[PDB]
DNA sequence: ATCAATATCCACCTGCAGATACTACCAAAAGTGTATTTGGAAACTGCTCCATCAATTTAAATGTTCAGCTGATTCAGCTGAACATTTAAATTGATGGAGCAGTTTCCAAATACACTTTTGGTAGTATCTGCAGGTGGATATTGAT
DNA sequence: ATCAATATCCACCTGCAGATACTACCAAAAGTGTATTTGGAAACTGCTCCATCAATTTAAATGTTCAGCTGAATCAGCTGAACATTTAAATTGATGGAGCAGTTTCCAAATACACTTTTGGTAGTATCTGCAGGTGGATATTGAT
């Protein structure tokens, strides 16, 4: 059988997804997400279904740009694998904690 | 010539009531009034969103209250709603 | 004869808060309690910072509040720090923070 | 409604792979194993903070109903503009 | 009967944009060559956008512009990348960008 | 039956002018009309700002201006300068 | 002895606000990129504070046409006025 | 002839400037290249004092926390030295790259 | 360990830069009296948003194998820290004049208000078309050997 | 450099979700036209506070010597990638019901506006005084041996 190697299939999602513009997390998931962490502030809401996915787009965009400034802190200490201390790096640097 | 309006003098009633032994620079009030017209400004213009949003054509104190929970911290908010509450009660409460 | 400070029984000016409401174009009306809750609000953040403040002043054993003083009673306090996170004390410096990768090996 | 369901853990709903895609367009070649559930709890943070700021508008125009535009104004508010919902 | 529009020879509405500053609150008065000039900025950025848009598409061979080419053209282009700096464009998605260290050999 | 005002019809027009062949999604043209809300509220709002800085109750072209100059980046501000003088100027002679 | 004006920032004075910042060593390369950022940062709020001046019709900067620079570039200062 | 190792006065200079609130550059260099940068702005200018002074301390305070974030920087590539790359790291974390 | 070089600490002292306090206006509050303007209340009926279930489609989880990355370890060369000595620049305190800011003037321009006209929005169907998502198959790129 | 496995590119074709097209349309604005009100540009000016320059205190530059940090090198242990197969969730497109926004009309309560009196707040000016910085002496830290 073909095996490629270690960092070949990495390399061919990074240009596949950089390429794409479809939110990449399910649907469904995410709208029980904001359900349950709304409930917890308020109960009995309902949300316009405009209104979840406004809150997807901000919140993968969120997530697509902290994963670059963490992978320029794990570069910067000579690595090619993000770890939890280059994110909270970047959020440190980003003035986020 | 021309008056030249500040927050000093209620800064400095603060001061006395707080630390009735406690003076305070110039510099450090020129800080204090800077704190005062920047946490004004916040929350007048959050207010001034609110009412716009709302197609409201009136700031009144909901809009005030709103504006500072969406702006203070946790329990800066809390207090400070109180204190808000507060000093609106007392006043209409006044013959 | 009596202010609407005295009335809501603040420090803090109502008449001239509500005038600077006014004429700040923030709504085409402004309703009889907010500047009496906007006062409010301001006098007691300005509470907040000068007891601390103050209180700063004493441990630096000095009577005075100067702008060092303000900024270690903002910066030593979660919430002030973070609703004054992007603003600059002059004349405030610095808290003192030393990274322990950086000290000597005890 | 005969009954009301319960909300309970629907953070781990954000499978690692969603989370690795995610990571792929932000250019990330590899990942460590303990990614996944910092990544899920900085998401968590993050919509903590914005369905706050949205639910305060939503209580302030008396509904009950979350509306784009409550969102629109929160991200706003944070310095996260977004653009493509009604502002 | 002339569009005042017409007469500065904007496509954008100068009637509007007018009206939006009233109701705005953002001075007491606005004068008659504010909305004109605004109208004008407003429309010459939209031009600006749209071309680097319309190219984006046909680069893509479509006839039509989507979220993705708005987002190609702002985020290729120095000033409105500035201009947007803190603002999301809905299904915009990245652009095209691997990290040097990160491709394979030496 | 409820109305609500875009610039949809303003945005086509413009996109018809330098795309004669090129249409534009739905979807693209909602970034458009958030794109020119969010620019006229941030030149409004240094117009505003600017006014209220200079003891002004009029914001006029001159302070649209500066906005522009303070809010554009170098190339964009320039151009927008004389697109902008270029109309005001044309609207005063024209009629 | 002419010598740019960016050079008068020293390397002490550099060093100092290191110093201040927690910097415990410092590589000799950093007192010439300082300058450079430093340079960006002054041209940006300058430029800012010369555009209110301009407009209101002045040939003297004030310390408020600072202060409202400072704030519109998202450093607001405090202890200089409004 | 005694002599201090390498560090230790680096230390007592952080205790030092830590502690104080003083301005670090010179106030005359400062003003020259602050007078130099408007002048290409708009020729023939002047500067009320306070004016130079503002500018001062947000340049100051702006540098410092700068060196604040370099630090972790380089902390976070396990080295003690503050280089250029740290720099540009937290600036482009921060957004000003 | 000891021994000494230097940094850091505390107590006390004192004149002066920078506080507080006392005073005499008066701009702007507060009071007082009509003059608009507003934004629930109550009563609309009419969609979106929520729920459920079945059929169909797409993704997640798991098991297994091992490539290659991370982190530990060790070391030597170079570069930045420390510091004495040599050199230069900044700080300080002293004086004309630019120009900011204060005042008084008036007309060009902005508000107001009241008919007159038109362009923008949507609503109802009407018509149509760019392209997503399915097919080719020819052209790469990767990795085993 | 050679073969073959598996991915990728690109080509044409074709249903249709979504976009362009009227047609009525109507109405909510935008425009037009006098009629009233005023903001701020202008010009004149007085006097703060800004720039220039000639006085001392303070720092920067420079050379030299070496401690110890950084970067290179090497490698083993094991994490995280690749991928086949199994297992689970989401998606899609039904349908129905209630619950809530949303358009609409009433005036009672609220805020604007105007004008008249009565301060609290400010600038000026006149005292008071925290504490900066200096000195002395005790003891702590650092680093050599
Ligand atoms: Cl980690
Ligand atoms: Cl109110
Ligand atoms: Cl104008
Ligand atoms: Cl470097
Ligand atoms: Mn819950
Ligand atoms: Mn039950
Ligand atoms: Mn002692
Ligand atoms: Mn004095
Ligand atoms: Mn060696
Ligand atoms: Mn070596
Ligand atoms: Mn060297
Ligand atoms: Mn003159
Ligand atoms: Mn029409
Ligand atoms: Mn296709
Ligand atoms: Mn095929
Ligand atoms: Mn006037
Ligand atoms: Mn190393
Ligand atoms: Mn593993
Ligand atoms: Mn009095
Ligand atoms: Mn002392
Ligand atoms: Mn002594």
């Amino acid at each position: 059988p073909h095996r490629y190697r270690p960092g070949t299939v990495a390399l061919r999602e990074i240009r596949r997804y950089q390429k794409s513009t479809e939110l990449l997390i399910r649907k469904l998931p995410f709208q029980r997400l904001v359900r349950e962490i709304a409930q917890d502030f308020k109960t009995d809401l309902r949300f316009q279904s405009s209104a979840v996915m406004a809150l997807q787009e901000a919140s993968e965009a969120y997530l697509v740009a902290l994963f670059e400034d963490t992978n320029l802190c794990a570069i910067h200490a000579k690595r090619v694998t993000i770890m939890p201390k280059d994110i909270q790096l970047a959020r440190r640097i980003r003035g986020e904690r | 010539k021309t008056r030249k309006e500040s927050y000093a003098i209620y800064v400095y009633k603060v001061l006395k009531q707080v630390h009735p032994d406690t003076g305070i620079s110039s510099k450090a009030m020129s800080i204090m009034n800077s704190f005062v017209n920047d946490v004004f400004e916040r929350i007048a213009g959050e207010a001034s969103r609110l009412a716009h949003y709302n197609k409201r054509s009136t700031i009144t104190s909901r809009e005030i209250q709103t504006a500072v929970r969406l702006l203070l911290p946790g329990e800066l908010a809390k207090h400070a709603v109180s204190e808000g509450t507060k000093a609106v009660t007392k006043y209409t409460s006044a013959k | 004869a009596k202010t609407r400070s005295s009335r809501a029984g603040l420090q803090f000016p109502v008449g001239r808060v509500h005038r600077l409401l006014r004429k700040g174009n923030y709504a085409e009306r402004v309703g009889a309690g907010a500047p009496v809750y906007l006062a409010a609000v301001l006098e007691y953040l300005t509470a907040e910072i000068l007891e601390l403040a103050g209180n700063a002043a004493r441990d630096n054993k000095k009577t005075r509040i100067i702008p060092r003083h303000l900024q270690l009673a903002v910066r030593n306090d979660e919430e002030l720090n973070k609703l004054l996170g992007r603003v600059t004390i002059a004349q405030g410096g610095v808290l003192p923070n030393i990274q322990s990768v950086l000290l000597p090996k005890k | 409604k005969r009954h009301r369901k319960v909300l309970r853990d629907n953070i781990q709903g954000i499978t690692k792979p969603a989370i690795r895609r995610l990571a792929r367009r932000g250019g990330v070649k590899r990942i460590s194993g303990l990614i996944y559930e910092e990544t899920r709890g900085v998401l968590k943070v993050f919509l903590e903070n914005v369905i706050r700021d949205a639910v305060t508008y939503t209580e302030h125009a008396k509904r009950k109903t979350v509306t784009a535009m409550d969102v629109v104004y929160a991200l706003k508010r944070q310095g996260r503009t977004l653009y493509g919902f009604g502002g």
